[PDB]
RNA sequence: UUCAAAUGAGAACUUUGAAGACUGAAGUGGGGAAAGGUUCCACGUCAACAGCAGUUGGACGUGGGUUAGUCGAUCCUAAGA
RNA sequence: AGCUUAUCACCCCGGAAUUGGUUUAUCCGGAGAUGGGGUCUUAUGGCUGGAAGAGGCCAGCACCUUUGCUGGCUCCGGUGC
RNA sequence: GUGAACAGCCUCUAGUUGAUAGAAUAAUGUAGAUAAGGGAAGUCGGCAAAAUAGAUCCGUAACUUCGGGAUAAGGAUUGGCUCUAAGGGUCGGCGAUCAACUU
């Protein structure tokens, strides 16, 4: 790599804007039902293809 | 004292390391030159006003 | 604290390995307020962080040791592990000598103290051998021309 | 980068009107090995290229330095 | 260690240089060994022996090559002086000093020159005929 | 020729050196063409008191002063504190080092 | 592997310094291709993970960061599609 | 970037056995050698410009700085299966 | 640097000092090492281990597709120090001068 294509290093970037834990202001919503983030991922846990 | 110089040395050295500090950089207080002009037998009274 | 990226930086500004830089432990805060090059150029030359000269590799015994092989020792068959040819090719004796011949002859051809058509007989012979050095082509060509004038 | 011998074409580049700027260099020099002198060197900052002249004696050289035209702005060491 | 234990055992013994002083002191000894008749056990077939160093080499020319050499020289340094028997070993505690005398004032007068002589016309008998 | 100057003021004003005893150790320690003792007309070291001055026909180097120095410096006990360096070519002086209170 | 100090509630394991060793230029170095994809760097920072530990981390939370007329792709054709 | 610089190769004169020139390695010459003079490629090196003003090594001086500024030196060589 | 050597051993630059720790030192193990005299009596079987080993010189059988076998085999040596000799280049109508490690 180094030497990628644009459509790789987009879906990369969508990849980094994903990966962030959820906000605490949807905790506080009126019936909430999620708790965290199950779409969650790391570069060493899983791969994205 | 002679052997003294030389025991006191090989604690000093370790040489084949890495390459003792030099005294350009460093700094000594004032006090240890003290010690050790009175133990030469020289007076610190030029120093002193310094 | 954590000094580690001060060292980093230090090394790097510097130009020298980490394994070189000296960070004085009593200015602790003092380094550790730095996260910048221009204040790391500042502990440099305040003298807070120093540079630590080259550890020695010293090279008087080898240069005794060379000197004494100069001298001509350490040199007999218990010091031989290698053969003469791995240690000095013959074909490279051989060049030198042949060269040194073949020169030698051209100047005197030049010089005029022999002639083409001797110059010419010597070039095939030293071209093989009979001819071991200077001196034994030397001693050949007198002989040669004192025989040629006795005629 | 250039350099030049004649005085003529220096000057004409000095009047070339596509020359802004110019400098004066002067170094300390040793001749042959033997005694100290005062190297000059003007250069002349043309589109493609630096040209430059090199004056061994002083006294050509402030002469020059007088016989430059005054537009040219000039930069000293 | 491994070295010693297996040059120096007893079944690889060698020959106790007082003996070899003995042997080089007298003519007829010499001559004995240099003589040497035809064994077909001994490793020059007889010949080819040489008495300082109590060794059959194969050849003349592996004679020659061992006598210019400092294994040689070693043994030949070695067997100058007197032999070191028990006599010295004693006369050294205080026992039979007048014995040990004798035998000295023996070696220096008589014993002495004698061998001296027998190994120079060994020596050069060995270079001419070699 | 060639001359080489050394200055002593700093430490001979604070009454640790005497440059007498320092010509006093040059003088002898100065070897030419082999060991001691070969000064003839080729050196001179002279002192005034504040500069003492080398003056050398024969061969004879700033690094070989300062190897000169620095040995006597030794030999007093003073090469923890002082250090020979050169202010100008063939010009050098003895001073302390950076000792602060 | 060791000694002191600093940090901290807490230090066999973090940081600095002082030592002792190792890789020993066919490296335990300095750079790259494929692959990976932010793991790079900084600031906070210890619930889980790092088969002991942990004040530390390729972890956790938040940000910053990849500048080309000249390096490459792009163009040409190779076996081939 | 400017000037200059080479093995091979080529040109003019001349006409070679008493055959000569020559590579470490034996090939070349009346289809014109050796020899004398000359032409070319300018990889490669040398000098100069770039360029010392840069960088490097030292010496300082402010000490109240989260950028403070000056001075010197930076030279000449040698060698190889 | 040693050395024929990018081998093996030590070191410079650069980097690392990571792999759960502490106290004792029983057997049995794993990885190594030494052993008197005898030397394959061991064992299915000399398995394994040992021994040999580099370089200089001498010398080298049968057989052979004549190219090899062959480092056949079997023997003499190897340190250190002080010396000798030989082996070259550049200039001068044999000398002056310079320089390397090979025997
Ligand atoms: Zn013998």
């Amino acid at each position: 790599a180094a030497q990628k294509s644009f459509r790789i290093k987009q879906k990369m970037a969508k990849a980094k804007k994903q990966n962030r834990p959820l906000p605490q202001w949807i905790r506080l919503r009126t019936n909430n039902t999620i708790r965290y983030n199950a779409k969650r991922r790391n570069w060493r846990r899983t791969k994205m293809n | 004292r002679q052997k003294t110089m030389i025991a006191e040395a090989r604690n000093r050295k370790s040489l084949k390391n890495k390459a003792i500090m030099p005294r350009s950089k460093l700094t000594k207080s004032f006090g240890k030159m003290e010690e050790h002009m009175s133990t030469l037998g020289h007076d610190m009274s030029a120093l002193q006003d310094k | 604290a954590n000094l580690r990226t001060q060292k980093r930086l230090a090394a790097s500004v510097v130009g020298v390995g980490k394994r070189k830089v000296w960070l004085d432990p009593n200015e602790t805060s003092e380094i550790a307020q730095a996260n910048s090059r221009n204040a790391i150029r500042k502990l440099v030359k305040n003298g807070t962080i120093v540079k630590k000269a080259v550890t020695v590799h010293s090279k008087s015994r080898t240069r005794a040791h060379a000197q004494s092989k100069r001298e001509g020792r350490h040199s007999g068959y218990g010091k031989r592990k290698g053969t003469r040819e791995a240690r000095l090719p013959s074909q490279v004796v051989w060049i030198r000598r042949l060269r040194v011949l073949r020169r030698l002859l051209a100047k005197y051809r030049d010089a005029g103290k022999i002639d083409k058509h001797l110059y010419h007989v010597l070039y095939k012979e030293s071209k093989g051998n009979a001819f071991k050095h200077k001196r034994a082509l030397v001693e050949h060509i007198i002989q040669a021309k004192a025989d040629a004038q006795r005629e | 980068a250039r350099e030049i011998t004649d005085i003529k074409q220096f000057l004409e580049l000095t009047r070339r009107a596509d020359v802004k700027t110019a400098t004066v260099k002067i170094n300390k020099k040793l001749n042959k090995a033997g005694k100290p002198f005062r190297q000059t060197k003007f250069k002349v900052r043309g589109s493609s290229s630096l040209y430059t002249l090199v004056i061994n004696d002083a006294g050509k050289a402030k002469k020059l330095i007088q016989s430059l035209p005054p537009t040219l702005k000039v930069n000293r060491l | 260690g491994r070295y010693s234990v297996k040059r120096y055992k007893t079944k690889r013994r060698t020959r106790d240089l007082d003996l070899i002083y003995n042997d080089l002191s007298t003519k007829e000894s010499v001559q004995k060994l240099l003589n040497q008749p035809l064994d077909e056990t001994k490793p020059g077939l007889g010949q080819h022996y040489c008495i300082h160093c109590a060794k059959y080499m194969e050849t003349a020319i592996a004679l020659k090559t061992h006598l210019k050499g400092k294994v040689h020289k070693r043994r030949v340094k070695e067997l100058r002086g007197v032999p070191y028997t028990q006599e010295v070993s004693d006369a050294a505690a205080g026992y039979n000093l007048n014995k040990f005398l004798n035998r000295v004032q023996e070696i220096t007068q008589s014993v002495g020159p004698e061998k001296e002589s027998n190994e120079a016309l060994l020596k050069e008998h060995l270079d001419s005929t070699l | 020729a060639k001359t080489f100057t050394v200055d002593v003021s700093s430490p001979t004003e604070n009454g640790v050196f005497d440059p007498a005893s320092y010509a006093k150790y040059l003088i002898d320690h100065i070897k030419v063409e082999g060991a001691v003792g070969n000064l003839g007309n080729a050196v001179t070291v002279t002192e005034d008191g504040t500069v003492v001055t080398v003056v050398s026909t024969a061969k004879f180097s700033g690094k070989y002063l300062k190897y000169l120095t620095k040995k006597y410096l030794k030999k007093n006990q003073l090469r923890d504190w002082i250090r020979f360096v050169s202010t100008k070519t063939n010009e050098y002086r003895l001073a302390f080092y950076q000792v602060t209170p």
